[PDB]
């Protein structure tokens, strides 16, 4: 039948993307759009897979669409952690994009259902994900020295959110044991203390960000850790330390 | 100007169905 052959193509599709050429998953996805199902389910996971296919290939708009499609067939056939999904995709999507709020609200329909449900995976990536949101929100003011000393108390609460939101989520994983999620979630906390002028709370992040990448051997959040922390002890004044970070930022690449 | 880490997304399967 024709829901065989959908079938198919779609599963090519998942080896592709999950061995790295996304490019040609993409066209196995789209083919077996233009197959097609009368299982909506399998459709609905297509589309996010698109979406994310294309997410990663930096054509975000592209994304938002196959996400919006994904997330109304979600609700349209009562599955609610697809949708709670769909919203999360769809929301991150829009944050690239720099629509916030309807962000925020997609990202927090994220969180809520996966609440309702008791996922607690679900529930701390929505954590992160919001924390990234507001992060990008306060961040997307006017520019990132000015900054420090002085900026609105709707922008300190922007960031300030985003740290909660953070804090939130390395609670969440530090229970489920999620190594990979502390990464993440440190790095992102760091620069948004950063930002917020808390300089000393940012290195704390960063050094465990960089201690989690080390264990994990990642050169590249290795690479990040360097830098970020280089940036925080020249707002202390520490440039001999600063210039040594940098060093081994500059030093690391190399390799 | 800062280094910032990878977004998640949340992922579909149809092999879900098995």
């Amino acid at each position: 039948s024709m829901e065989a052959s959908c079938l198919e193509l779609a599963l090519e599709g998942e080896r592709l993307c999950k061995s790295g050429d996304c490019r040609a998953g993409v066209s196995f996805f789209e083919a077996a759009v233009q197959v097609g199902t009368e299982d909506l389910k399998t459709l609905s996971a297509i589309y996010s897979q698109l979406g994310n296919a294309y997410f990663y290939l930096h054509d975000y708009a592209k994304a938002l669409e196959y996400h919006h499609h994904d997330l109304t067939l979600a609700r349209t056939i009562g599955d609610q952690l697809g949708e709670a999904k769909a919203s999360g995709n769809l929301g991150n999507t829009l944050k690239v994009l720099g629509n916030f709020d309807e962000a925020i609200v997609c990202c927090q329909r994220h969180l809520d259902i996966s609440r309702e449900l008791n996922d607690k995976v679900g529930e701390a990536r929505a954590l992160y994900n919001l924390g990234n949101v507001y992060h990008a929100k306060g961040k997307s003011f006017g520019c990132p020295p000015q900054d420090v000393g002085e900026f609105p108390e709707e922008v300190r609460d922007a960031l300030q959110a985003a740290v909660d939101f953070y804090e939130e989520n390395l609670s969440l994983v530090t229970a489920l044991g999620d190594r990979a999620a502390q990464g993440r979630a440190f790095g992102n906390l760091g620069n948004t203390h950063y930002l917020l002028g808390n300089f000393r709370d940012a290195v704390i992040a960063h050094e465990q960000r960089l201690l989690i990448a080390k264990e994990f051997g990642d050169k590249a959040a290795e690479r990040r850790a360097y830098s970020n922390l280089g940036n925080a002890y020249i707002f202390l004044g520490e440039f001999e330390t600063a210039s040594e970070y940098y060093k081994k930022t500059l030093l690391l690449a190399r390799q | 100007h800062m280094e910032m880490e990878p977004e998640t997304m949340e992922t579909k399967s149809v092999t879900d169905y098995f």
